[PDB]
């Protein structure tokens, strides 16, 4: 019902409001009385010094904390430093039987990708029979991961593909 | 005096008059090669790898050959070459810390220099510097040479050689700095 | 200087000047008394109401209710209020606004409430502690109880334009290099700025533009430096 | 037409389904079922205007960069260069395509790594004299960007220096050389460094 005021609010286009001021806050300060509605002091500086500047991006930190202690993840050559953020260069550590490392380069924490790229493979692969069912067993799977992601499900899929292609 | 002579010559823009006007360059700078050199080096190549302005100076492929005249006076200065010119002895008379082998001026010049050299390949910020100092040590293909000497004093630039595997019989070279046992060791390092 | 006077036999500055000897009270009087004619200037004279005329009016009540604040934590109090000439240069003032008023109906409310116009008995007891502050006089009690009560027209918050504290001589100082941590005259002081608010040297803040028409005399007057508004700065527009 | 070949070829390749994922016993076809897909494509596209084929060609590129699945891309880019490999899917059109409007600079540097690499698998794509024009749009990617990207992309981004480098060190066998200076020509009047 009240849309004057609205319309009012409407034409305060000009600059100076400083004329509300003058025509509200007697009567405010008159019939409520709080001059100090907030006396505690407030002093904070906003930004002084706040940055990681010594690692990598921690979201993928984050993501390998919580990963089965039977994955050991090193470092490799720098070159996976900021953007690309990722060299999984892993040893599945553990009671089962071990394998060849896998390379497993990830992209921006973005994430339009996954860690699969398999450099090293090419000789690693091939010369083993055995090791070549087991990379085929894993590009089978991984090509059935609908976007698989960055160190979880592949990490996971690896490991049971090396697991179950024993046979 | 080398401010303006290398501002006037990033702008060849065709590498044969390039490398032209660069060997005439480390011509002129004799009689004064030691001094002119090092100033030249602790006051441009600083800069020349820290400003965004000198990013894209230096960015252009004439820069090739900038450490090219680099090497080539380093050497010269690191050999006991007086060159006292009567012309310019009564000038050569300066004062400075440099703000760091020996004690020596040209000594902790150089080693400046591989603090720089090792500064530019840092990572998170691969700009043209990075490309520039991989020309560098392209060109520190050489004999009886000086580039990072790994004495046994101090010399750190062996660890950033390292850094270099990220960019090789040239790291073979390179890394074999003073046949030490611990350059032996990185020399491996780096082998794999 | 504002007085564009048709030629007559004295000039204005002179006769406002003489102004001061005046009667005692009753300032509608008192302007029968000098003249009331040769005072009108422009048609566009909404210029003091928005700006000045609330200004002056609260300095004005301010300095009266001073006056019960005898027993104040201060040998002074808050002010003075010992010369009178200051005092006389108001009192042309509030007659000349008067003049306004009776030319331009913009002029100067009492700016709460019951105007029953009320300026009257203000210049009354101004008068009245005028003749015991004219010169080599003392101050008056029955202006004391004149004054001691108020009426429903007496506002608050007054600017007090002053410049903050710098008292590091040995003492104490919290700055930095950066990171200020913190903690007007034509009005233009809002909550938080929402304009160019020029920053100046002691309390004047004001906006740049000032989205003027025709008050450019004090635009055009504190362009230069200002009474301890010479350290003009560009303090951001960081409201909160 | 061109709509139903890509919801068919779609729902032929997108077979990933991860259905009852968890660690259960739920129980290499990545080549002979893609030369299964890669036959069946062929002889659906063989007699369904391969007039217009290039058109369906660049929508191809609408599914190319569709998925993440880096392994996905790299399998899709091996497969459709076989294809290519059996003399249909002529190499000019499908590299044109693919080239453009899906760049990504930076966006998708794997994307780019592994477009790069196919590109330059199959950069043989012997054709007239009308062939450098490609490596034109090539030096226009190098174009939008400054060399101050990120420490990382490096190596990964120098696909394209390996591939340019390639080209023009093998015109002494692959392509005339001053064809591939008057095409440079655009990106420098005569010294723009």
């Amino acid at each position: 019902q009240p849309l004057l005021d609205a319309v009012l609010a409407n034409i305060r286009s000009p600059v100076f409001n400083h004329s509300l001021y003058r025509t509200f806050v007697p009567a405010m300060m008159a019939i409520h009385g709080p001059p100090i509605v907030s006396p505690v002091v407030c002093s904070r500086k906003r930004r002084f010094e706040e940055d990681e500047r010594q690692s990598i991006p921690n979201v993928l930190q984050g993501e390998v904390a919580r990963l089965d202690p039977k994955f050991l993840v090193n470092l490799d050559p720098s070159h996976c430093s900021n953007n690309g953020t990722v060299h999984l260069i892993c040893k599945l550590d553990d009671k089962d039987l071990p394998s060849v490392p896998p390379l497993e380069l990830s992209v921006p924490a973005d994430y339009p990708a996954q860690s699969p790229m398999w450099i090293d493979r090419q000789w690693q692969y091939d010369a083993n029979p055995f090791l070549q069912s087991v990379h085929r067993c894993m590009t089978s799977r991984l090509l059935q991961l609908p976007d698989k992601h960055s160190v979880t499900a592949l990490l996971n899929t690896w490991a049971q593909s090396i697991h179950q292609a024993c046979l | 005096f080398c401010n303006n002579l290398i501002k006037e010559l990033l702008k060849e823009t065709r590498k044969e008059h390039t490398l032209r006007a660069v060997q005439l360059l480390y011509s002129i700078f004799c009689l004064d090669m030691q001094q002119v050199t090092l100033v030249l080096l602790g006051h441009i190549l600083p800069g020349l790898l820290t400003d965004s302005s000198k990013w894209h100076s230096l960015m252009d492929p004439p820069g090739t050959a900038l450490a090219k005249l680099a090497v080539w006076c380093a050497l010269s200065s690191y050999s006991s070459h007086k060159g006292q010119a009567s012309s310019r002895q009564k000038k050569r008379h300066r004062e400075d810390i440099e703000d760091y082998n020996m004690r020596d001026p040209l000594n902790r010049v150089l080693a400046n220099l591989f603090l720089l050299i090792s500064s530019i390949l840092g990572s998170r910020t691969a700009g043209p510097h990075t490309q520039f100092v991989q020309w560098f040590m392209e060109e520190c293909v050489g004999c009886l040479e000086q580039d990072s000497r790994g004495s046994i004093l101090q010399f750190m630039p062996f660890t950033t050689v390292s850094e270099l595997v990220k960019v090789s019989p040239k790291v073979v070279l390179a890394i074999t700095d003073l046949s030490l046992p611990l350059g032996r060791q990185v020399a491996a390092k780096a082998i794999a | 200087p504002h007085f564009l006077n048709t030629p007559d036999k004295s000039p204005g500055d002179r006769l406002a000047e003489i102004c001061a000897k005046i009667t005692d009270v009753d300032i509608d009087k008192v302007m029968i008394n000098l003249k009331t004619e040769e005072f009108v200037l422009d048609m566009n004279t909404l210029q003091a109401l928005q700006q000045l005329l609330q200004w002056v009016g609260d300095f004005v009540l301010y300095l009266l209710v001073s006056l019960p604040n005898q027993g104040s934590p201060l040998r002074p109090g808050h002010s003075f209020l010992r010369d009178g000439t200051s005092l006389g240069m108001l009192r042309e003032l509030m007659v000349v606004i008067r003049i306004w008023g009776l030319l331009k109906p913009s002029c100067l409310p009492v700016y709460t409430a019951t105007s029953d116009d009320s300026m009257s008995l203000l210049f009354r007891l101004l008068t009245k502690l005028w003749i015991c502050c004219r010169d080599e006089g003392a101050a008056s009690p029955a202006s004391d109880g004149l004054v001691s009560r108020l009426q429903p027209k007496q506002p608050l918050r007054l600017r007090f334009g002053r410049a903050p504290t710098l008292p590091s001589s040995t003492s104490t100082l919290q700055l930095d290099g950066l990171t200020r941590a913190p903690g007007l005259h034509l009005g233009a002081y809002p909550t938080e700025e929402c304009k160019a608010c020029t920053r100046c040297g002691c309390v004047t803040m004001l906006k740049s533009p000032n989205k003027t028409t025709a008050v450019t005399q004090w635009e055009q007057r504190w362009i230069k430096n200002c009474l301890c508004g010479g350290l003009w700065r560009r303090v951001p527009l960081s409201c909160s | 037409m061109e709509t139903q070949l890509q919801s068919i070829f779609e729902e032929v390749v997108k077979t990933e389904i991860i259905e009852e994922a968890f660690p259960g016993m739920f129980m290499e076809d990545e080549k002979t079922k893609l030369i299964s897909c890669l036959a069946a494509f062929r002889q659906f596209w063989s007699g369904l205007s391969q007039e217009s084929h290039e058109q369906c060609v660049q929508w191809i590129v609408k599914f190319i960069h569709g998925q993440h699945s880096p392994k996905r891309i790299s399998f899709l880019y091996d497969c459709l260069a076989m294809a290519v490999e059996t003399g249909l899917l002529p190499p000019r059109m499908v590299c044109e395509s693919l080239i453009n409007s899906d760049s990504l600079e930076w966006e998708r540097t794997q994307l780019w790594a592994l477009t790069f690499k196919l590109v330059r698998k199959i950069i043989g794509g012997v054709d007239y004299k009308g062939v450098r024009d490609l490596l034109k749009a090539i030096l226009e990617k190098i174009l939008t960007i400054p060399n101050t990207v990120s420490s990382a992309v490096v190596q990964q981004l120098l696909a394209a220096r390996e591939v340019i480098a390639y080209i023009l060190e093998r015109n002494a066998c692959l392509l005339p050389a001053y064809f591939a200076v008057t095409e440079i020509r655009k990106l420098y009047p005569e010294g723009k460094l």
